[PDB]
RNA sequence: AGGUAAGUCC
RNA sequence: GGACUUACCUGGCAGUGAGGUGCACACACUGCAUAAUUUGUGGUAGUG
């Protein structure tokens, strides 16, 4: 088809989805995203955070301002055309 | 939505402006609008060489003004 | 003649341009399409890495945040 | 556009900066303000409980 | 709607001293004479801390919003209307 | 805006004629795209969906950058991503070179 | 909102974009994640310059900061509420 | 909270100034760039033969 | 007050050969005549000109598009 | 509609 | 404190709540304007 309207209407579809982000400063997050927001921020729990060249940091929790996401790596088995369906 | 920035205070007095590129740039505030862009006059270049230089009647684009000091009082 | 940036590249549209990019490279081909926040799509499109050419490519989008200006032939 | 004063509980149902200042530079305003922290003052009152013990 | 209340909070410390630091990593601190919406400061009376270490005086200052990193605020604001 | 009037697709029409068509088309005919990607990483895949924005659903990319001594090739493949606009520089259609 | 809400009075780490963090208790925010922290002290990690030595941790007290959204990246809780 | 009694408003009182501390990152106009942008031209060989690609989906 | 929309007008209508200092980049500058301009800030260049400032040489472009997000400020001759 | 200021009454 | 009077400063658009219809103004929620200089679609690139 085409272009959605918006495409974070999507990523606030991924709830409970175990993703990868990279953000664009070369910080790698694993997590499970409770929420993620018409700005794409994100919300994620049981985390494991690995920032530039350091070893990595798990947490019970974290938030990331939108505007920091690279991108979003997703599940393989992901149902995409169901969930574009928007 | 975007209100104007309070800069009647400084209009027509000698500044010093701290400009994006480690620039800076000096001289005397005519005039301005919503986005910070400012009209300045009788300014000058202030190079790095620590060298001064003449250009007047400038547009300086407000997203690049990072600090405007007064060296007159306001 | 005071001519605009809109009319500008509509009269470019069809004409063979080079947009050169605030990162360095440019890049040259038949300018197509521009949109309101000028996005340019390009096509028989050639990359140019700091000023002498890099190789073809195609039809390109180019991000118009990336730009730094665009120019006839 | 709306405006919420939390000092006087108050709304300036069209916000602007003109209208903030003035509203802000106001008797019931100033008056409010300077009650709100002799209120807080009060709180060290508050401090006596543990002067009892 | 749209005011917010970490900006007022700026604006309640309108009048005080502050310390701003800006992206550049300068550090201004000073009286805080007034706070736009956008955070963008007129400031009196700075001590401002270049990015070596070096001081200096400045009489009155204006700092785009867009700059700065972040504020320091006085404690006492802490305890605003806003923030309960 | 210019078109204040509620329904916008405008929106639709530039999607197919405008410079964005690039995607529009890419999307249509499941063809692969190159993306120059702020990051400096060279994104190889299909677009599954795109916005205004360049938002794009990507699968089976393949991601591609330069390390070091002499200059090393990498590449990792990523089977389903979403890709932030704002980091796009430039997208290529495929060429069809044969 | 209320994922945000959900963590209001808590401590909380932020990453700043210069990899500052900011450790502070979390009064306030708003649409574009402007930040309130109370009692907010700044960490930073500070390089060895030669090849392995270890790297210093260094505090610095704020007090009330007003942290501007654009330079947040990330939040995640440090502790719960102070008493 | 301007204009108080001097009794109320020495509780506005600054903490004592922040303790010099350098910068961590280089200013961004003189930061040298090891690997600057680089362009995707020498990537086309990367593209799959056309034969080889999947059909339109409509 | 003079607003700066109307000093660009100005220059224009001068046909004054306008400098630009860049955003970000300060190796090069830009000149040329502004033959048009928008909203934006984007300008239109009648004859302009890449000068670098560790060459001291100037590479010609002929008429072009400078997108406003690149400008610093803006200068005569 | 709301704030402010000045005035009139309660 | 409360009521009215006058002057001054302010005021984006739409859908729904809202049930005779229409208009005006307010409130609540939801959109849009909003990817174009001051935060929500990058000169903070991840480049050791
Ligand atoms: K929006
Ligand atoms: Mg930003
Ligand atoms: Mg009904
Ligand atoms: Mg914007
Ligand atoms: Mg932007
Ligand atoms: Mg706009
Ligand atoms: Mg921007
Ligand atoms: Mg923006
Ligand atoms: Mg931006
Ligand atoms: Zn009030």
């Amino acid at each position: 088809g085409s272009g959605s309207v918006k495409l974070v209407r999507f990523l606030m579809k991924l709830s409970h989805e175990t993703v990868t982000i990279e953000l664009k400063n070369g910080t790698q997050v694993h997590g499970t995203i409770t929420g993620v927001d018409v700005s794409m921020n994100t919300h994620l729990k049981a985390v494991k955070m690995t920032l530039k060249n350091r070893e990595p940091v798990q947490l019970e929790t974290l938030s990331i301002r939108g505007n920091n996401i690279r991108y979003f790596i997703l599940p393989d088995s992901l149902p995409l055309d169901t969930l574009l369906v928007d | 939505k975007a209100h104007p920035p309070e800069l009647k205070k400084f209009m027509d007095k000698k500044l010093s402006l701290k400009l994006n590129g480690g620039r800076h740039v000096q001289g005397i505030l005519r005039g301005f609008d919503p986005f910070m862009n400012l009209v300045i006059d009788e300014c000058v270049e202030m190079a790095t060489s620590g060298q001064q230089n003449n250009i007047g009647m400038v547009v300086i684009r407000g997203n690049s003004i990072i600090m405007l000091e007064a060296l007159e009082r306001v | 003649l005071p001519l605009n940036p809109k009319p500008f590249l509509n009269g470019l549209t069809g004409k063979p341009v080079m947009v050169k990019l605030k990162w360095g490279m440019e890049y040259k081909g038949y300018l197509v399409s521009v949109d309101g926040y000028m996005n340019m799509q390009l096509a028989n499109t050639e990359e140019y890495i700091d000023g002498a050419l890099s190789g073809h490519l195609g039809e390109v989008l180019i991000r118009c945040n990336n730009v730094l200006y665009i120019r006839g032939v | 556009p709306k405006f919420y004063c939390d000092y006087c509980d108050t709304y300036l149902t069209h916000d602007s900066p003109s209208v903030r200042k003035t509203h802000c530079s106001g008797r019931k305003h100033k008056e409010n303000v300077k009650d709100y922290y002799q209120k807080w003052m009060e709180e060290q009152a508050q401090s006596l409980i543990d002067k009892t013990t | 709607m749209s005011i917010g209340v970490p900006i007022k909070v700026l604006h309640e410390a309108e009048g005080h001293i502050v310390t701003c630091e800006t992206n550049t990593g300068e550090v201004y601190r000073g009286k805080l004479i007034e706070a736009e919406d956008n955070m963008n400061c007129q400031m009196s009376n700075i001590t401002v801390t270049y990015r070596d270490g070096r001081v200096a005086q400045l009489e009155q200052v204006y700092i785009r919003g867009s700059k700065i990193r972040f504020l320091i605020l006085p404690d006492m604001l802490k305890n605003a209307p806003m923030l309960k | 805006e210019m078109t204040p009037e509620e329904l916008q697709k405008r929106e639709e029409e530039e999607f197919n004629t405008g410079p964005l068509s690039v995607l529009t088309q890419s999307v249509k005919n499941n063809t692969q795209v190159l993306i120059n990607c702020r990051n400096n990483k060279k994104l190889l895949g299909r677009v599954k969906a795109f916005d205004r924005h360049c938002n794009m659903v990507l699968e089976n990319v393949k991601e591609m950058w330069t390390e070091v001594s002499k200059p090393v090739n990498k590449d990792r493949y990523i089977s389903k991503m979403f890709l932030r606009g704002d980091s796009v520089i430039v997208v290529l259609r495929n060429p069809l070179i044969a | 909102s209320s994922k945000m809400l959900q963590h209001i009075d808590y401590r909380m780490r932020c990453i700043l974009q210069d990899g500052r963090i900011f450790i502070g208790t979390f009064k306030a925010f708003d649409k574009h994640m402007n930040l309130i922290l109370c009692d907010c002290d700044e960490f930073r990690k500070i390089k060895p310059k030669n090849s392995k030595q270890a790297e210093r941790e260094e505090k610095r007290v704020l007090g009330l900061v007003l942290l501007r959204g654009e330079n947040l990246v990330s939040m995640t809780v440090e502790g719960p509420p102070p008493k | 909270t301007q204009f108080l009694p001097p009794n109320l408003l020495a509780l506005f009182a600054p903490r004592d100034p922040i303790p010099y501390l350098p910068p961590l990152e280089k200013l961004p106009h003189e930061k040298h760039h090891n690997q600057p942008y680089c362009g995707i031209a020498p990537y086309i060989r990367e593209f799959e033969d056309p034969r080889d690609a999947p059909p339109p989906t409509r | 007050m003079v607003q700066p929309i109307n000093l660009i007008f100005r220059y224009l209508q001068n046909r004054s050969r306008i400098q630009v200092w860049l955003y970000e980049q300060v190796n090069m500058r830009i000149e040329g005549c502004i033959i048009g301009f928008d909203e934006y800030m984007n300008l239109v260049l009648d004859d302009a000109e890449e000068i670098h400032s560790k060459t001291k040489s100037r590479k010609q472009l002929g008429r072009i598009m400078l997108k406003g997000d690149n400008i610093t400020l803006l200068q005569s001759v």
